[PDB]
């Protein structure tokens, strides 16, 4: 099922605004060194690079910093806070501004800005400024890319038999199990010179790991092959890491890794060894059905969404969610999705403010089969 | 703070390129063999090959083609190094001190750009108008060649296609022409460009792009008067000339594809083709057509000649003698007699040059009466694997062929027999069985056995069947051949005694592999016990994972199942028992131990250290080191320093600083020494080739670690005293201003730490070859070598330092190998 809804509008966040002032992206950094960057407070979320984030700011100090940044380099630091609060952070990710809008209307501060992370860095000490926008020293962490594992011992003879033909058709049986055997037998042909077999080198390759991740993802949900999954291992790893339902400590551990292959192996291990989900205070929940989780968006099952009253909020698009209670009529005055009506779905035991059931609005839609969860009270077990 | 000393004992013998041309003189015919860091110039005669020179460059040879610019009497030589140290060498006989002067030198690498995935390609215009290269994707580098060009300035030219398979210049054209095949989603095509030097840009090719077979790999340029290029694929050998087009699909070359070639005639009427399986094809061109003075092809028949060593680079010498240069086997010199035909084979062996590599695993054994030591290696691969014995008393090397690839080795003494694993190729016949291909050493043993345990396709596909051989140390004949179950893969092998038991047990760790699943799920540890010429399975334990490497602890057995390091205790009931576990974040591949220190590595450089506290009985984690690189082999030099190899043929030494006053610094491993060895290291093992006499005061060297390499050279890395390192560093930094290397490549470059992302100067390592080369330098230059060395540190200085004292110093370091 595809429930006949375009999944590119929830990524653009139409509800936030319409007449956006687009900012063209050109920005990089020192490339393995250090810099200094303003930090926006009142935000607590680890931002994997490539993940979109919308922001809503009300106090004068941060909006003044926003205008100053707009008339400057477009970058601000979001420190990945640990479990302990009160500036107990060591790693942060920079954020880039690609769209801005005032929409002052009544007017207190009122800013309509969406941001995406670009790079990773570490903080030595958190310098404090009395203005309100603390600035920190920052060592731009490296992005280490590794060459092919077979390039060290490669023969000068069979150098030419290393560019394989493209995949046969796409996403078909007997065109992958048959083709991957030939791929492994031909690409890693010089594995006999070293003291290790071919499959061991296959465990530390880039293409095979990405194919396995893609197969697992399509086993989860109906993904249209190359539905905005970049062929580059870096961006693919970042996107898949962003779209997984994992705790914050494991996410910061993934952020710690600086190499694509190690990150992919660790992520594969994590989502292979993670099956169950919990309701924080509650002992257990029906959300354990990790297999039955589709993605009603182009960014994945998870994305960053904002509320009209403050802090950014997290979501999880699950097909069915039991152990929940529904309160309030279905309303869509401020909906995270254009053609959906949101209903505040509370819990059944702990009664936490987690869950949002979406009902039918049109004919070719999903009638009363949609939910949005919260990682604040959701933890893998 | 490492003070290590790396020296080369047996010079590398692998071959990665051979060309012929009138190099030494216009009348002689030379066979320049490019091995690796060394270059050898031979002279062909009626009897065979007569060596002339052994010249060693400061780099790895990657491109070597001979060209003859106008106005030259003898052919020059063009050599490109992996580190892009381009140079043009010219041979010159000066009396009897034959030296190779350097015509030009200069780096050609670009500041930014990923190296091509296919690899470096070197091509030269037949008219010697320019020199071509392909170093980075989409950048076909061109180096103009002129008498005034003594710096090798290169200008990039943009290639319209990124994935380029093979590019080689064409013959018989007024303007320079290239003919290359590229990869596109719509398929593979052959397209040509007319490179112009004046415009420094491409042009329109003589003949348009033509579709080719989906497995086009290698391109041969046919010389005059035919013209055009021959595109050889997995199934067909084609020919393109624009209007003309010939293609044939013989079934003989169907089994394996062709990877190497070399012309045999000035007009290219016949050709040579080699493949991985190891058979020498013989392509023929029919030139009987002659319409109006032009010559065109009529037939592309392919005729097989016979089976030789596994080809890496061929060459056709005079009088029908073909140098079948191998890389993973043994080099040969076959004769193409078309009149013998003993049974249908056109090739007969004449000579055999020893080729140690590719070494896979090693052991040091005193096979004589407790005298010297003897590096019993596991050379070869595919059908040419063999056991080599390397003594020190020039190194003498005797071969024991097995016709089967060996993986590891170990030497039990209380049964005076060797234990070597093996892996031979078995073809899947359409009957459910496993029929062999050739008589291998596993099927010709005195006895045999087949493992039978109950604890748990297509006709044409190949399946690997593993064996564990037992070889006597005297006759070197196979005595028994134990064979594991179907789809079982042998990884580890250790010969050690366990617990209080008096016997010596062969232990083999195996991990089942299935095509369906990616990583192994269940493995097996089997404990054999050789006695009275009969292998018996005393014990058998199953593990949910893969057994990657194993060692012994003074009566205990240690194994690394998947990502967990496990300790096994040998009980009195002869059944392995688990004692303690340590779940690691990495997958433990290498286990090297010394005392209570455990050096747990992986394939991604993540060196991790462990210490086994006996009072508590569980592992404790001491040191950490994380850095993304491909670590090849790791060895523990001493109680503190750990040695290993990593990407770009480098050597690194890590040191743990127990003197640090903070816990944050103690839990981290410094990088003290980095070195660019120039070889890929496969295995490390303790021991030395020289008699281990006490020697009263011994020598400045202390300790001994040997390493084997893919190219097959034996090195001896040791430790040094504090002042000796500074003295040797000063001597080495003064030697660079006396000796003149070939190509002018600077020593610090050929030894600088190299990586695709970062390069730093080498420290903590003394090059043993540069120091050992001092004894060959002429006496008058020795005065310039040393003038203020401050020779003694202990008890005097002798500022003058004379000249004879340094000779004694170098000889003491040379005596170790
Ligand atoms: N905590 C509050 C408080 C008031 C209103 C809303 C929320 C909230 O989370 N959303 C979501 C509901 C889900 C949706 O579709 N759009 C929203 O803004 C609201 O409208
Ligand atoms: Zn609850």
């Amino acid at each position: 099922n595809i429930i006949n809804f375009d999944t590119s509008l929830p990524t653009s966040h139409t509800y936030l605004g319409a007449d956006m002032e687009e900012f063209h992206g050109r920005t990089l950094h020192d490339d393995d060194s250090c810099q200094v960057i303003p930090v926006l407070p009142q935000v607590m979320m680890i931002l994997i690079p490539g993940q979109t984030l919308p922001l809503q700011l009300f106090h004068p100090q941060e909006v003044s910093m926003v205008r100053n940044l707009i008339q400057k380099d477009r970058t601000f630091a979001v420190l990945a806070y640990s479990n302990v609060q009160e500036r107990e952070a060591q790693f942060g990710t920079t954020a880039e501004i690609y769209a801005y809008r005032e929409e002052q209307d009544f007017g207190i501060e009122i800013v309509k800005v969406k941001a995406i992370g670009r790079q990773r860095f570490k903080v030595l000490e958190l310098r404090t400024q009395s203005d309100g926008i603390q600035q920190a020293k920052v060592q731009i962490l490296p992005e280490c890319v590794l060459p092919s594992t077979m390039s060290a011992v490669q023969l000068e003879s069979l150098n030419k038999c290393q560019i394989f033909p493209s995949k046969p058709v796409s996403r078909e049986d007997q065109c992958s199990y048959k083709w991957w055997q030939k791929y492994q037998k031909r690409k890693f042909h010089c594995a006999n010179l070293t003291s290790w077999p071919r499959w061991l080198y296959s465990l530390y390759d880039a293409e095979t790991l990405m194919d396995r991740i893609k197969k697992q993802l399509r086993e989860w949900d109906e993904n249209l092959k190359d539905d905005s999954l970049p062929s580059n291992p870096i961006d693919f790893s970042y996107r898949v890491a962003a779209c997984l339902p994992i705790d914050d400590v494991l996410r910061i551990q993934l952020l710690k890794i600086g190499s694509a292959i190690q990150r992919l192996r660790c992520e594969l291990d994590i989502m292979n060894k993670c099956t169950s989900l919990c309701c924080k205070q509650c002992q257990e929940t029906e959300i354990t059905t990790k297999n039955e989780i589709f993605s009603l968006s182009l960014c994945g099952p998870m994305a960053a969404y904002v509320n009209p009253h403050g802090y950014v909020h997290e979501t999880l698009t699950v097909y069915k969610a039991c152990n929940l209670n529904l309160i309030g009529r279905p309303s869509t005055e401020h909906s995270w999705f254009p053609g959906y009506a949101w209903t505040v779905a509370q819990c059944k035991i702990c009664a936490s403010h987690i869950g949002w059931k979406f009902t039918a609005t049109k004919k070719d839609m999903s009638p009363q089969k949609f939910w949005g969860l919260t990682r604040s009270a959701l933890l893998p077990t | 703070m490492s003070y290590n000393y790396v020296v080369t004992a047996q010079k590398p013998t692998a071959v990665n390129g051979c060309v012929t041309g009138h190099f030494t003189s216009a009348e002689d015919l030379n066979l320049l063999i490019a091995k690796n860091t060394r270059l050898e110039i031979y002279v062909v005669t009626a009897e065979g090959l007569r060596p002339v020179k052994e010249v060693g460059m400061y780099g790895k040879i990657a491109v070597m083609e001979l060209f003859r610019p106008k106005g030259e009497s003898k052919d020059l030589l063009f050599i490109l190094t992996a580190k892009y140290n381009a140079c043009i060498l010219e041979y010159k006989q000066s009396g009897e001190s034959i030296d190779i002067i350097t015509r030009a030198h200069g780096n050609v690498q670009d500041r930014i750009g990923r190296p091509s995935e296919t690899g470096i390609i070197g091509i030269i215009d037949p008219e010697c108008r320019m020199i071509g290269l392909r170093l980075y994707d989409g950048l076909f580098k061109v180096i103009p060649l002129d008498r005034d060009n003594k710096e090798l300035k290169a200008f990039n030219i943009r290639l319209e296609e990124l994935h380029v398979i093979d590019v080689k210049f064409l013959y018989g054209c007024q303007a320079p022409t290239i003919c290359f095949v590229y990869q596109d989603p719509q398929g593979r095509h052959v397209k040509t460009y007319e490179v112009s030097l004046r415009e420094k840009e491409f042009n329109k090719g003589p003949w348009k792009q033509e579709n080719v077979e989906a497995e086009a790999s290698m391109v041969i340029a046919v010389p005059e008067p035919f013209g055009g290029a021959i595109i050889i694929g997995q199934e067909s050998i084609t020919y393109h000339n624009g209007d003309k087009y010939l293609a044939i699909a013989p079934p003989i070359i169907k089994q394996s594809t062709i990877v190497c070639h070399n012309r045999v005639d000035p007009n290219g009427s016949r050709y040579l083709l080699g493949d991985m399986e190891g058979r020498l094809f013989m392509l023929l061109l029919e030139k009987e057509e002659q319409m109006d003075g032009t010559v065109t092809l009529k037939d592309l028949r392919v005729e097989l000649l016979g089976e030789t060593s596994i080809a890496e680079c061929l060459t056709y010498l005079d009088n029908g003698v073909v140098f079948v240069g191998s890389r993973l086997g043994d080099s040969q010199l076959v004769k193409l007699n078309v009149d013998s035909n003993e049974q249908g084979s056109y090739v007969v062996a004449m000579e055999t040059f020893t080729n140690l590599g590719p070494i896979v695993d090693m052991c040091v054994v005193d096979l004589e009466r407790q005298g010297q030591g003897q590096l019993v290696t596991c050379s070869g691969a595919f059908k040419e694997g063999s056991l080599r014995i390397i003594r020190n008393g020039k190194l003498h090397i005797r071969t024991v062929p097995l016709y089967e690839s060996p993986r590891k080795i170990c030497y039990q003494e209380v049964s005076q027999c060797f234990g070597v694993l093996s892996s031979r190729i078995e073809v899947q016949d359409t009957s459910g069985g496993t029929t062999a291909l050739r008589p291998s050493a596993s099927t010709q043993a005195l006895s045999s056995s087949v493992s039978s345990s109950k604890l748990f396709t297509s006709f044409g596909e190949e399946v690997e069947v593993h064996n564990l051989l037992i070889i006597d140390q005297h006759t070197f004949e196979v005595l028994h051949a134990h064979q594991f179950l179907q789809n079982e893969y042998a990884l580890s092998l250790v010969s050690c005694k366990l617990g209080k038991d008096p016997n010596t047990y062969f232990i083999v760790g195996t991990a089942m592999v299935y095509p369906e699943e990616a990583e192994p799920k269940q493995g097996r540890i089997v404990v054999f016990q050789y006695s009275d010429g009969k292998l018996q399975t005393v014990a058998e334990k199953e593990v949910k994972g893969a057994v990657y490497s194993m060692v012994e602890f003074n009566g205990k057995l240690l194994a690394s199942i998947n990502s967990t390091v496990r300790l096994y205790e040998w009980t009195t009931e002869k059944e392995l028992r688990t004692e303690c576990n340590h779940y690691n974040n990495i997958m433990a591949l290498y286990l090297k131990t010394k005392g209570d220190f455990i050096l747990v590595g992986d394939l991604m450089r993540s060196v991790l250290l462990l210490a086994y506290k006996p009072m508590e009985g569980n592992f404790e984690e001491i040191a950490r080191d994380f850095n993304p690189n491909w670590m090849s082999a790791v060895e523990i030099l001493d109680d503190d320093n750990f040695l290993g190899a990593e990407n770009a043929f480098n050597l690194f030494v890590c040191q743990k600083d127990s003197a640090a006053t903070t816990d944050e610094e103690r839990q981290h491993l410094q990088e003290v020494g980095l070195f660019h060895l120039g070889e890929f290291v496969n295995v490390f093992c303790h021991g030395s080739l020289v008699m281990q006499n006490l020697g009263e005061t011994s020598t400045p060297t202390q300790g001994s670690v040997l390493f084997g390499t893919v190219n097959g050279m034996i090195g001896l890395v040791t430790s040094l005293s504090e002042s000796w390192y500074n003295l040797l560093l000063d001597m080495q930094n003064r030697l660079n201003k006396v000796i003149k290397s070939v190509g002018k490549i600077e020593h610090s470059f050929w030894r600088s730490f190299h990586t695709e992302r970062k390069t730093e100067p080498a420290t903590g390592f003394i090059d043993g070859d540069l120091i050992e080369s001092f004894l060959d330098i002429s006496r008058p230059k020795m005065q310039e070598v040393v003038a203020n060395l401050q020779y003694d540190d202990g008890s005097g200085m002798k500022r003058e330092a004379t000249a004879d004292d340094l000779i004694k110093v170098v000889e003491e370091l040379t005596r170790i190998h």
